């Protein structure tokens, strides 16, 4: 039941001239929002994309994005500029917190640097990271100065965002509860080259992420499976291919074991 | 960083039946920067009409995509999907195999 909230923003930086910034949360495994920098607006994508807020409360935060989206870049030109560091930049921040059984929630605020961490926030400053080059400390003294820009973020990570998300949750109950059952059907994949084949197990259409997918041929667990990785389906779905490799000789009485919770006990099985 | 080069699959969003409408999934991923570019591919001729999700990344940082479109396959027809960015020198293509 991790149901987080998590902001995501993508900082582009071509050259001091050019530059987008984009952004969505993710409430659980859900996408809520989607920011666009075309747009001077962050779109919902659910009914509940508003939680429990007054449509004041929302438009609250969206000026505090427009402003910030607007403050973050002028900001980031000119770290690059003192710093001195080559143009074309990525920035990248992963916000939020994740609301817990009645009282306390935990959160988090790490921005990312040319793929990398290089600081975030602890308690109610900015800290620089494991790694985290030197220059860090240096955009950090300053950052550390601004005292609204730093009582902002800490209100919003142990203020709003707990009160938001757990909004978000009551009112989005009725969807992340949701249970999708996966069909699933089998086929050969190409020999490599050894005189026998490759089967393929194929698992799609099924909601909560999670699932179990095993090749355990005899009835009594098999193993040697190669689950592939959990791919999306735009529809709010998944996808999920486990292959086995084997001889033709035996491949028979074989089965693939499907487990997932939108199937009760029923773990599908289909042979070979 | 332009290090990690993206990784590329394809799949049904229903099991192939030609003749029978259908989506096209395209997964790029774990690659970054972020600029990219992606074509879904119809015997060589990239789609006009087709969307994606909004890109996001995962913890390790790295940026993800899920291009797709509305298809119906044929035994003749292959379908690929063609990425280009900056950690690879030629536009790479991963073809469509209704079996994996
Ligand atoms: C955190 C989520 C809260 C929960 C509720 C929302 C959930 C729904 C989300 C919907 C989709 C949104 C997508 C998520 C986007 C990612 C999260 C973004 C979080 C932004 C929080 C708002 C920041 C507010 C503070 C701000 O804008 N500061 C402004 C204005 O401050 C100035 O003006 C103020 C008045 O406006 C005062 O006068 C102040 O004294 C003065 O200094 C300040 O100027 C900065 O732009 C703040 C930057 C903050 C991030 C820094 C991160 C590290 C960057 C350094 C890296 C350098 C690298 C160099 C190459």
């Amino acid at each position: 039941r991790l149901f987080p909230l998590r902001c995501l923003q993508i900082s582009s930086f071509a050259n001091s001239s050019w530059t987008r910034t984009d952004g969505l949360a993710w409430l659980g495994e859900l996408q809520t929002h989607s920011w666009s920098n075309d747009s001077d607006t962050v779109r919902s994508l659910k009914p509940w994309s508003q939680g429990t807020f007054s449509d004041q409360q929302w438009e609250t935060l969206q000026h505090i994005f427009r402003v910030y989206r607007s403050s973050f870049t002028r900001d980031v030109k000119e770290f690059a500029k003192m710093l001195r560091l080559s143009y074309p930049l990525e920035l990248q921040v992963s916000a939020g917190c994740e609301v817990h059984p009645g009282n306390a929630s935990n959160n988090f605020f790490h921005v990312a640097f040319q793929g990398k961490d290089i600081l975030s926030f602890q308690g109610t400053s900015w800290e620089p990271t494991q790694e985290a080059p030197l220059w860090v400390n240096l955009a950090i003294q300053v950052l550390n100065q601004d005292k609204w820009t730093r009582e902002t973020v800490q209100w919003l990570l142990n203020g709003t965002c707990p009160q938001f998300v757990s909004g978000l949750l009551e009112s989005g109950k009725s969807e992340l509860k949701k249970q999708v059952k996966p069909k699933a059907w089998l086929s050969r994949g190409p020999s490599p080259g050894p005189g026998r084949l490759l089967l393929v197990c194929h698992v799609s259409g099924f909601y909560p992420k999670p699932v179990w997918v095993k090749w355990m041929r005899g009835e009594q667990e098999q193993q040697g499976t190669q689950p592939g990785d959990i791919l999306p389906n735009a529809d709010e779905t998944w996808y999920l291919r486990a292959t086995l490799d084997v001889v033709a000789g035996e491949a028979a009485g074989l089965s693939c074991r499907v487990k997932h919770s939108s199937l009760e006990g029923q773990d599908i099985v289909l042979y070979w | 960083m332009i290090q990690r080069t993206p990784k590329i699959q394809v799949y049904s969003r229903h099991p192939a039946e030609n003749g029978k409408s259908n989506f096209l999934n395209c997964y790029v991923s774990g690659f970054h920067p972020s600029d990219i570019e992606v074509d879904l591919l119809k015997n060589g001729e990239r789609i006009e009409k087709v969307e994606h999700s909004d890109l996001s990344f995962s913890k390790d940082w790295s940026f993800y995509l899920l291009y797709y479109t509305e298809f119906t396959p044929t035994e003749k027809d292959e379908y690929a999907c063609r990425v280009n960015h900056v950690t690879l020198s030629q536009p790479k293509i991963v073809k469509w195999d209704r079996d994996m």
